[PDB]
Protein backbone atom coordinates (compact mmCIF):
# COMPACT_ATOMS: atom_id res chain seq x y z
CA UNK A 1 0.00 0.00 0.00
CA UNK A 2 2.58 2.55 1.19
CA UNK A 3 1.57 2.84 4.88
CA UNK A 4 4.40 3.31 7.38
CA UNK A 5 5.61 0.28 9.37
CA UNK A 6 6.93 1.00 12.89
CA UNK A 7 9.18 -1.61 14.55
CA UNK A 8 8.53 -1.40 18.28
CA UNK A 9 10.91 -3.26 20.62
CA UNK A 10 9.76 -4.46 24.05
CA UNK A 11 12.62 -4.64 26.57
CA UNK A 12 12.78 -5.20 30.28
CA UNK A 13 13.61 -7.92 32.79
CA UNK A 14 12.24 -11.49 32.81
CA UNK A 15 8.67 -11.63 34.19
CA UNK A 16 7.58 -7.96 33.93
CA UNK A 17 4.86 -8.85 31.37
CA UNK A 18 6.49 -8.14 28.00
CA UNK A 19 4.77 -11.07 26.21
CA UNK A 20 1.50 -10.42 28.08
CA UNK A 21 1.55 -6.83 26.71
CA UNK A 22 2.41 -8.00 23.19
CA UNK A 23 -0.38 -10.61 23.20
CA UNK A 24 -2.92 -8.17 24.70
CA UNK A 25 -2.16 -5.62 21.93
CA UNK A 26 -2.32 -8.06 19.01
CA UNK A 27 -4.73 -10.80 20.19
CA UNK A 28 -6.87 -8.75 22.63
CA UNK A 29 -6.62 -11.14 25.61
CA UNK A 30 -4.53 -11.95 28.68
CA UNK A 31 -2.13 -14.88 29.45
CA UNK A 32 -5.05 -17.07 30.68
CA UNK A 33 -6.47 -17.28 27.12
CA UNK A 34 -3.13 -17.16 25.22
CA UNK A 35 -2.54 -20.33 23.14
CA UNK A 36 0.99 -20.53 21.60
CA UNK A 37 1.34 -22.47 18.26
CA UNK A 38 -2.05 -20.98 17.26
CA UNK A 39 -1.68 -17.22 17.91
CA UNK A 40 1.45 -16.31 15.91
CA UNK A 41 0.70 -12.74 14.69
CA UNK A 42 3.40 -10.11 15.44
CA UNK A 43 1.77 -7.23 13.45
CA UNK A 44 -1.29 -5.01 13.88
CA UNK A 45 -2.75 -2.34 11.60
CA UNK A 46 -3.88 0.73 13.63
CA UNK A 47 -5.02 4.36 13.33
CA UNK A 48 -2.87 6.70 15.47
CA UNK A 49 -3.84 10.41 15.29
CA UNK A 50 -5.94 9.91 12.14
CA UNK A 51 -3.02 8.28 10.27
CA UNK A 52 -3.16 4.55 9.52
CA UNK A 53 0.03 2.55 10.15
CA UNK A 54 1.40 -0.95 10.79
CA UNK A 55 2.92 -1.91 14.15
CA UNK A 56 5.53 -4.69 14.06
CA UNK A 57 6.35 -5.89 17.60
CA UNK A 58 9.87 -7.10 18.41
CA UNK A 59 9.50 -8.76 21.82
CA UNK A 60 12.77 -9.65 23.61
CA UNK A 61 11.03 -12.09 26.00
CA UNK A 62 13.15 -15.21 26.42
CA UNK A 63 16.29 -13.55 25.00
CA UNK A 64 16.76 -10.80 27.65
CA UNK A 65 20.21 -12.10 28.69
CA UNK A 66 21.22 -13.39 25.24
CA UNK A 67 23.30 -10.28 24.45
CA UNK A 68 23.86 -11.02 20.79
CA UNK A 69 20.17 -11.54 19.97
CA UNK A 70 18.94 -8.75 22.27
CA UNK A 71 21.32 -6.24 20.60
CA UNK A 72 20.17 -7.45 17.16
CA UNK A 73 16.55 -6.84 18.22
CA UNK A 74 17.55 -3.32 19.32
CA UNK A 75 19.55 -2.48 16.19
CA UNK A 76 16.56 -3.60 14.06
CA UNK A 77 14.00 -1.56 16.05
CA UNK A 78 13.07 2.14 15.86
CA UNK A 79 11.38 2.67 19.28
CA UNK A 80 11.51 0.98 22.68
CA UNK A 81 9.00 0.16 25.42
CA UNK A 82 11.12 -0.05 28.58
CA UNK A 83 8.86 -2.21 30.78
CA UNK A 84 9.12 -2.77 34.53
CA UNK A 85 6.59 -4.22 36.96
CA UNK A 86 5.27 -1.91 39.67
CA UNK A 87 5.72 -4.73 42.23
CA UNK A 88 9.37 -5.50 41.44
CA UNK A 89 12.09 -3.06 42.54
CA UNK A 90 14.84 -4.95 40.72
CA UNK A 91 12.91 -4.60 37.42
CA UNK A 92 12.80 -0.78 37.88
CA UNK A 93 16.56 -0.77 38.49
CA UNK A 94 17.10 -2.81 35.30
CA UNK A 95 15.39 -0.05 33.24
CA UNK A 96 18.55 2.01 33.64
CA UNK A 97 20.66 -0.83 32.19
CA UNK A 98 18.39 -1.32 29.17
CA UNK A 99 18.16 2.42 28.43
CA UNK A 100 21.96 2.71 28.45
CA UNK A 101 22.35 -0.41 26.29
CA UNK A 102 19.80 0.91 23.73
CA UNK A 103 21.75 4.20 23.53
CA UNK A 104 24.98 2.27 22.84
CA UNK A 105 23.62 -0.13 20.18
CA UNK A 106 21.60 2.58 18.36
CA UNK A 107 24.45 5.09 18.91
CA UNK A 108 22.40 8.16 19.96
CA UNK A 109 21.71 10.06 23.25
CA UNK A 110 18.13 10.71 21.96
CA UNK A 111 16.40 7.40 20.96
CA UNK A 112 12.53 7.18 20.93
CA UNK A 113 11.39 5.54 24.19
CA UNK A 114 8.54 5.13 26.67
CA UNK A 115 8.77 4.05 30.33
CA UNK A 116 6.04 1.48 31.10
CA UNK A 117 5.04 0.45 34.63
CA UNK A 118 3.14 -2.83 34.05
CA UNK A 119 0.85 -4.82 36.41
CA UNK A 120 -0.92 -1.62 37.62
CA UNK A 121 -4.13 -3.59 38.21
CA UNK A 122 -2.35 -4.94 41.34
CA UNK A 123 -2.72 -3.01 44.63
CA UNK A 124 0.14 -2.18 47.04
CA UNK A 125 2.84 -1.40 44.51
CA UNK A 126 6.48 -1.24 45.74
CA UNK A 127 7.66 1.18 43.02
CA UNK A 128 5.37 4.23 43.50
CA UNK A 129 4.00 6.57 40.83
CA UNK A 130 6.18 9.51 41.98
CA UNK A 131 9.47 7.58 41.81
CA UNK A 132 8.66 6.28 38.32
CA UNK A 133 7.46 9.74 37.20
CA UNK A 134 10.71 11.31 38.45
CA UNK A 135 12.84 8.72 36.63
CA UNK A 136 10.95 9.28 33.34
CA UNK A 137 11.26 13.05 33.84
CA UNK A 138 15.01 12.57 34.51
CA UNK A 139 15.14 10.53 31.26
CA UNK A 140 13.00 13.01 29.25
CA UNK A 141 10.55 10.24 28.20
CA UNK A 142 6.81 9.55 28.77
CA UNK A 143 5.71 7.30 31.68
CA UNK A 144 2.63 5.12 31.09
CA UNK A 145 0.98 2.75 33.57
CA UNK A 146 -0.33 -0.47 31.99
CA UNK A 147 -2.11 -3.68 32.90
CA UNK A 148 -1.82 -6.47 30.37
CA UNK A 149 -4.68 -8.15 32.34
CA UNK A 150 -7.32 -5.37 32.20
CA UNK A 151 -6.05 -3.63 29.00
CA UNK A 152 -5.58 -0.37 30.95
CA UNK A 153 -3.06 1.83 29.12
CA UNK A 154 -1.92 -0.88 26.68
CA UNK A 155 -2.80 0.94 23.44
CA UNK A 156 -1.70 4.23 25.05
CA UNK A 157 1.77 2.74 25.69
CA UNK A 158 2.31 1.47 22.12
CA UNK A 159 0.62 4.49 20.51
CA UNK A 160 2.60 7.00 22.62
CA UNK A 161 5.79 5.29 21.40
CA UNK A 162 4.70 5.74 17.77
CA UNK A 163 4.08 9.45 18.56
CA UNK A 164 7.63 9.64 19.98
CA UNK A 165 9.01 8.09 16.74
CA UNK A 166 7.03 10.58 14.59
CA UNK A 167 8.48 13.69 16.28
CA UNK A 168 12.16 12.65 16.71
CA UNK B 1 28.25 -18.02 48.50
CA UNK B 2 30.58 -15.07 47.85
CA UNK B 3 30.58 -12.32 50.54
CA UNK B 4 30.60 -9.74 47.69
CA UNK B 5 27.34 -11.17 46.30
CA UNK B 6 25.79 -10.90 49.80
CA UNK B 7 26.93 -7.26 50.01
CA UNK B 8 25.31 -6.35 46.66
CA UNK B 9 22.02 -7.87 47.91
CA UNK B 10 22.29 -6.02 51.24
CA UNK B 11 23.21 -2.72 49.51
CA UNK B 12 20.19 -2.95 47.14
CA UNK B 13 17.90 -3.59 50.11
CA UNK B 14 19.30 -0.58 52.11
CA UNK B 15 20.07 -2.86 55.09
CA UNK B 16 22.52 -0.60 56.98
CA UNK B 17 23.57 -3.07 59.69
CA UNK B 18 23.89 -6.08 57.36
CA UNK B 19 26.16 -3.96 55.15
CA UNK B 20 28.39 -3.20 58.22
CA UNK B 21 28.51 -6.87 59.27
CA UNK B 22 29.56 -8.14 55.79
CA UNK B 23 32.25 -5.46 55.70
CA UNK B 24 33.36 -6.51 59.22
CA UNK B 25 33.66 -10.13 57.94
CA UNK B 26 35.88 -9.14 54.96
CA UNK B 27 33.41 -8.60 52.07
CA UNK B 28 34.89 -7.10 48.90
CA UNK B 29 33.51 -3.54 48.94
CA UNK B 30 34.16 -3.25 45.19
CA UNK B 31 32.33 -6.50 44.26
CA UNK B 32 30.32 -6.03 41.03
CA UNK B 33 27.26 -7.61 39.39
CA UNK B 34 26.78 -8.64 35.72
CA UNK B 35 26.38 -4.93 34.76
CA UNK B 36 29.49 -3.79 36.72
CA UNK B 37 27.36 -2.12 39.44
CA UNK B 38 29.14 -2.14 42.84
CA UNK B 39 27.40 -1.67 46.24
CA UNK B 40 28.17 2.05 45.78
CA UNK B 41 26.36 2.23 42.40
CA UNK B 42 23.30 0.56 43.99
CA UNK B 43 23.32 2.78 47.05
CA UNK B 44 23.72 5.84 44.84
CA UNK B 45 20.90 4.90 42.42
CA UNK B 46 18.46 3.93 45.20
CA UNK B 47 19.39 6.96 47.34
CA UNK B 48 20.69 4.97 50.38
CA UNK B 49 22.85 7.75 51.91
CA UNK B 50 24.22 6.09 55.05
CA UNK B 51 25.33 3.05 53.02
CA UNK B 52 27.20 5.40 50.61
CA UNK B 53 28.92 6.93 53.65
CA UNK B 54 30.00 3.65 55.30
CA UNK B 55 31.12 2.11 51.98
CA UNK B 56 33.35 5.17 51.33
CA UNK B 57 34.61 5.28 54.92
CA UNK B 58 35.70 1.61 54.61
CA UNK B 59 37.64 2.04 51.31
CA UNK B 60 35.10 1.64 48.47
CA UNK B 61 36.43 2.78 45.06
CA UNK B 62 34.53 6.09 44.61
CA UNK B 63 35.30 6.08 40.84
CA UNK B 64 34.35 2.45 40.07
CA UNK B 65 33.07 2.28 36.50
CA UNK B 66 30.40 -0.15 35.31
CA UNK B 67 30.23 -1.82 31.86
CA UNK B 68 28.54 1.29 30.46
CA UNK B 69 31.42 3.37 31.91
CA UNK B 70 29.18 4.96 34.57
CA UNK B 71 30.38 5.76 38.09
CA UNK B 72 28.22 6.20 41.22
CA UNK B 73 28.33 10.02 40.71
CA UNK B 74 26.83 9.61 37.18
CA UNK B 75 23.94 7.71 38.82
CA UNK B 76 23.39 10.01 41.79
CA UNK B 77 23.52 13.09 39.51
CA UNK B 78 21.06 11.74 36.94
CA UNK B 79 18.51 10.46 39.49
CA UNK B 80 18.84 13.60 41.63
CA UNK B 81 20.33 12.49 44.98
CA UNK B 82 22.10 15.70 46.06
CA UNK B 83 23.49 14.62 49.42
CA UNK B 84 25.03 11.48 47.87
CA UNK B 85 26.54 13.73 45.11
CA UNK B 86 28.10 15.90 47.81
CA UNK B 87 29.56 12.94 49.72
CA UNK B 88 30.98 11.26 46.57
CA UNK B 89 32.72 14.55 45.62
CA UNK B 90 34.14 14.85 49.15
CA UNK B 91 35.92 11.49 48.60
CA UNK B 92 37.45 12.71 45.30
CA UNK B 93 34.88 11.48 42.79
CA UNK B 94 35.98 12.41 39.27
CA UNK B 95 33.45 15.14 38.55
CA UNK B 96 34.15 14.81 34.77
CA UNK B 97 34.32 10.99 34.36
CA UNK B 98 33.16 10.03 30.87
CA UNK B 99 30.93 7.00 30.26
CA UNK B 100 31.14 5.03 26.96
CA UNK B 101 28.92 7.65 25.21
CA UNK B 102 31.28 10.46 26.41
CA UNK B 103 28.74 11.69 28.97
CA UNK B 104 29.93 13.28 32.22
CA UNK B 105 27.88 13.66 35.43
CA UNK B 106 27.23 17.26 34.36
CA UNK B 107 25.73 16.06 31.01
CA UNK B 108 23.40 13.72 32.91
CA UNK B 109 22.44 16.29 35.59
CA UNK B 110 21.82 18.88 32.83
CA UNK B 111 19.66 16.44 30.86
CA UNK B 112 17.70 15.61 34.04
CA UNK B 113 17.14 19.27 34.97
CA UNK B 114 18.58 18.92 38.51
CA UNK B 115 19.75 22.51 38.84
CA UNK B 116 21.19 22.39 42.37
CA UNK B 117 23.14 19.24 41.44
CA UNK B 118 24.47 21.08 38.35
CA UNK B 119 25.56 24.00 40.57
CA UNK B 120 27.24 21.66 43.09
CA UNK B 121 29.05 19.88 40.23
CA UNK B 122 30.30 23.26 38.85
CA UNK B 123 31.48 24.39 42.33
CA UNK B 124 33.54 21.14 42.46
CA UNK B 125 35.30 21.61 39.06
CA UNK B 126 32.87 20.23 36.45
CA UNK B 127 33.83 21.31 32.91
CA UNK B 128 31.04 22.86 30.85
CA UNK B 129 33.40 22.50 27.82
CA UNK B 130 33.41 18.64 28.11
CA UNK B 131 32.07 17.09 24.86
CA UNK B 132 30.26 13.74 24.62
CA UNK B 133 30.78 11.26 21.71
CA UNK B 134 28.56 13.45 19.45
CA UNK B 135 30.41 16.75 20.18
CA UNK B 136 27.73 18.11 22.57
CA UNK B 137 28.39 19.92 25.87
CA UNK B 138 26.06 20.28 28.85
CA UNK B 139 25.46 23.79 27.55
CA UNK B 140 24.25 22.38 24.18
CA UNK B 141 21.82 20.07 26.10
CA UNK B 142 20.37 23.08 27.95
CA UNK B 143 19.93 24.95 24.64
CA UNK B 144 18.32 21.92 22.90
CA UNK B 145 15.97 21.28 25.88
CA UNK B 146 14.99 25.01 26.15
CA UNK B 147 16.01 25.10 29.84
CA UNK B 148 16.92 28.80 30.32
CA UNK B 149 17.75 28.75 34.05
CA UNK B 150 20.03 25.77 33.40
CA UNK B 151 21.70 27.57 30.46
CA UNK B 152 22.28 30.63 32.68
CA UNK B 153 23.80 28.45 35.46
CA UNK B 154 26.22 26.79 32.99
CA UNK B 155 27.18 30.12 31.30
CA UNK B 156 27.68 31.66 34.82
N1 LIG C 1 -1.93 -9.10 37.28
C1 LIG C 1 -1.15 -8.96 36.19
N2 LIG C 1 -0.28 -9.96 35.87
C2 LIG C 1 0.52 -9.85 34.78
C3 LIG C 1 0.45 -8.65 33.94
N3 LIG C 1 1.33 -8.81 32.94
C4 LIG C 1 1.94 -10.00 33.11
N4 LIG C 1 1.44 -10.62 34.20
C5 LIG C 1 1.87 -11.93 34.73
O1 LIG C 1 3.25 -11.82 35.06
C6 LIG C 1 3.94 -13.01 34.65
C7 LIG C 1 4.99 -12.63 33.63
O2 LIG C 1 4.40 -12.36 32.36
P1 LIG C 1 5.25 -12.57 31.01
O3 LIG C 1 4.44 -11.92 29.93
O4 LIG C 1 5.65 -14.03 30.95
O5 LIG C 1 6.58 -11.68 31.29
P2 LIG C 1 7.89 -11.64 30.34
O6 LIG C 1 8.89 -12.60 30.92
O7 LIG C 1 8.33 -10.20 30.47
O8 LIG C 1 7.42 -11.99 28.95
C8 LIG C 1 2.87 -13.97 34.13
O9 LIG C 1 2.50 -14.86 35.18
C9 LIG C 1 1.70 -13.09 33.76
O10 LIG C 1 0.43 -13.74 33.94
C10 LIG C 1 -0.51 -7.62 34.36
O11 LIG C 1 -0.64 -6.57 33.70
N5 LIG C 1 -1.26 -7.84 35.45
Amino acid sequence: SHMTEYKLVVVGAVGVGKSALTIQLIQNHFVDEYDPTIEDSYRKQVVIDGETCLLDILDTAGQEEYSAMRDQYMRTGEGFLCVFAINNTKSFEDIHHYREQIKRVKDSEDVPMVLVGNKCDLPSRTVDTKQAQDLARSYGIPFIETSAKTRQGVDDAFYTLVREIRKH
Amino acid sequence: MDLGKKLLEAARAGQDDEVRILMANGADVNASDRWGWTPLHLAAWWGHLEIVEVLLKHGADVNAADLHGQTPLHLAAMVGHLEIVEVLLKYGADVNAKDTMGATPLHLAAQSGHLEIVEVLLKNGADVNAQDKFGKTAFDISIDNGNEDLAEILQK
